[PDB]
């Protein structure tokens, strides 16, 4: 029933933070980035994601 | 005085937007580029009112949008527009939509920024597998995804202050297989990781100047939509 | 000459970001994880070292 | 309210501070947790004025502390602590520092938090190469630099409210060699980074907490002196 529908509610199921995942949670992670107080950080790839990226394998 | 641009917005239902909202809130102008296509469509919508809802802050505060912009990722400079497109229903009555052109267009009216968004991606094949993609899908979805980020900094990095930010947005595609994500994509996600830090030596060195990529969840945008698969 | 030394002087001549790294550089980005700012980042290795870490091979 | 506990300060030179600093600013009340070997000398140099100029935050603020406890995070319970050290010269005047009752204790005084710190790092063998480091040594160190988190994150999720954060602190020769990081250090810290994410997971399923790791350049702390290498 379409990729993007399917993806969402896997990440809803087995991130370790089953919530929804805002456009605003991914607005203040850049806004921070884009701020001063993150000074020290650069050419870096950070995720944004409830944390799903550290699965490997399902519960279910 | 922070100015951040947002390269890539096209509604309210997408990422742009949850950054520019997020932005507003510590108070940063915001300019927005809109890609031609859509751009009249966009400034009927917000004219109607249709965004003023999306558009009030938490802080109980109205979303404070500097400019909105025509802007075309796939054209650097004014001689790159092809005649096919330079006579296209949407562009004709649009002009300084290339990168270079928008950076001036800006620096003009607002003087140098210190924030840059780059939210935007487009794949001609998107809907075929890897496999499967032409060498011309391939090199679009590149182009358009990946090479448009490094055309950005060459060309905005001079009306950037020092210190100042530049982030895009990526997928985890590019470094585990998701199937359905074709196209190319995830081949353009994996060159914007890497170029980030390429490119993060060279700004770091030459201007002082940082830049990063979030690697988001996934989020039902306009964009999300259209992989069928 | 004593390991932190070496490593500190190496940083500051490597790093994309040539800047001294103060302890509040880290305390800022450690205040940023710490706040509901960041609510959807949860398992992660944030690199905050002037992005020393994405070099393989030093200028001169 | 926002209340923090740190733990891993011994002066102000190290991230521990840094990191106090920095959340003073946003006005969360800051609990220390100060190893046994140096608490007196650390109450010693802060009674008598110290680190009044170490507690300037710029926009003329004072860094308010709102306790200062002895913490050694080698002990779970209070019947882990060996007849030796409970008796020693420096931990004989001193109680409840245990992992567990500073959890009972910071509770029962001020209730539950929403911040937790880990700052801390130690091995006796740091200055020996890993090939060179003794099964004892190498135990030394995964006990005090690593074991120590999860046991913090054990017993203090219990007083923590739901949404709170936890951050530890790594170093990058957990995934590329640097020579003279021994005594197990390196492998302590690749077992921090990979329990973080396993932690992540049970905390952030059951607890809906948050728990991430900070990869820190070098800085000039009294413990990155005592690397002799
Ligand atoms: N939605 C998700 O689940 C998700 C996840 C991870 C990363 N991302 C990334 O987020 C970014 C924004 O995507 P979104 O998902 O919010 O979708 P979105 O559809 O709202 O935004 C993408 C925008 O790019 C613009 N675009 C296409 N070609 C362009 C061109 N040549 N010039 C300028 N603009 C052009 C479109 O008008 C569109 O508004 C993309 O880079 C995407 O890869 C999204
Ligand atoms: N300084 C750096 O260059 C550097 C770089 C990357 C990561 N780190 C990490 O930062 C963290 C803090 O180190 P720092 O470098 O700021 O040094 P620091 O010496 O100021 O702090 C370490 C503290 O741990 C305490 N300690 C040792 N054993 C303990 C125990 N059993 N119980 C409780 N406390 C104990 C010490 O009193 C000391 O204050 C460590 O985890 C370290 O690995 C430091
Ligand atoms: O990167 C993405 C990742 C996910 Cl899960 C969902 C949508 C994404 O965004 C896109 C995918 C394909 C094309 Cl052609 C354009 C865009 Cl903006
Ligand atoms: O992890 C570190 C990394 C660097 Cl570059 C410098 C200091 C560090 O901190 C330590 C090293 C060894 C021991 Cl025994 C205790 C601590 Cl706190």
């Amino acid at each position: 029933y379409t990729f993007i529908d399917y993806a969402i509610e896997y990440s809803e199921k087995y991130a370790p933070l089953r919530q929804k995942l805002l456009s605003t949670d991914i607005g203040s992670v850049a806004s921070f980035l884009l701020s001063r107080e993150s000074r020290a950080i650069t050419g870096q790839t950070i995720y944004v994601d409830n944390g799903l990226n550290i699965m490997f394998l399902p519960d279910d | 005085e922070d100015i951040c641009f947002i390269a890539g917005i096209g509604d309210t239902n997408g990422y742009g937007w949850g950054i520019a909202k997020e932005l507003s809130k510590r108070n940063v102008k915001i300019i927005f580029g809109i890609w031609p296509p859509v751009y009249n469509i966009f400034m009927k919508n917000y004219k109607n009112g249709k965004f003023d809802n999306d558009m009030i802050i938490d802080k109980d505060k109205k979303m404070n949008i500097l400019d909105m912009l025509p802007f075309d990722a796939s054209f650097d400079t004014a001689n790159d527009i092809d005649e096919e497109t330079k006579n296209n229903k949407r562009y004709n009555m649009l002009q300084n939509y290339t990168i270079e052109d928008v950076a001036n267009l800006i620096h003009q009216k607002y003087g140098k920024i210190n924030m840059l968004v780059h939210s935007l991606a487009n794949a001609k094949e998107v809907q075929k597998d890897l496999l499967n993609t032409s060498r011309k899908g391939y090199l679009d979805a590149l182009s358009k995804s990946s090479y448009s980020l490094i055309s950005l900094c060459k060309y905005f990095v001079n009306i950037m202050k020092p210190q100042s930010s530049i982030i895009s947005l990526t997928y985890h595609a590019s470094q585990k297989v998701v199937p359905g994500y074709g196209g190319g994509m995830s081949s353009a996600k994996a060159a914007l990781e890497s170029d980030t830090r390429v490119l993060a030596y060279h700004l770091g060195r030459n201007y002082n100047i940082r830049i990063n990529t979030i690697s988001a969840g996934p989020l039902k945008s306009r964009a999300a939509t259209a992989i069928n698969k």
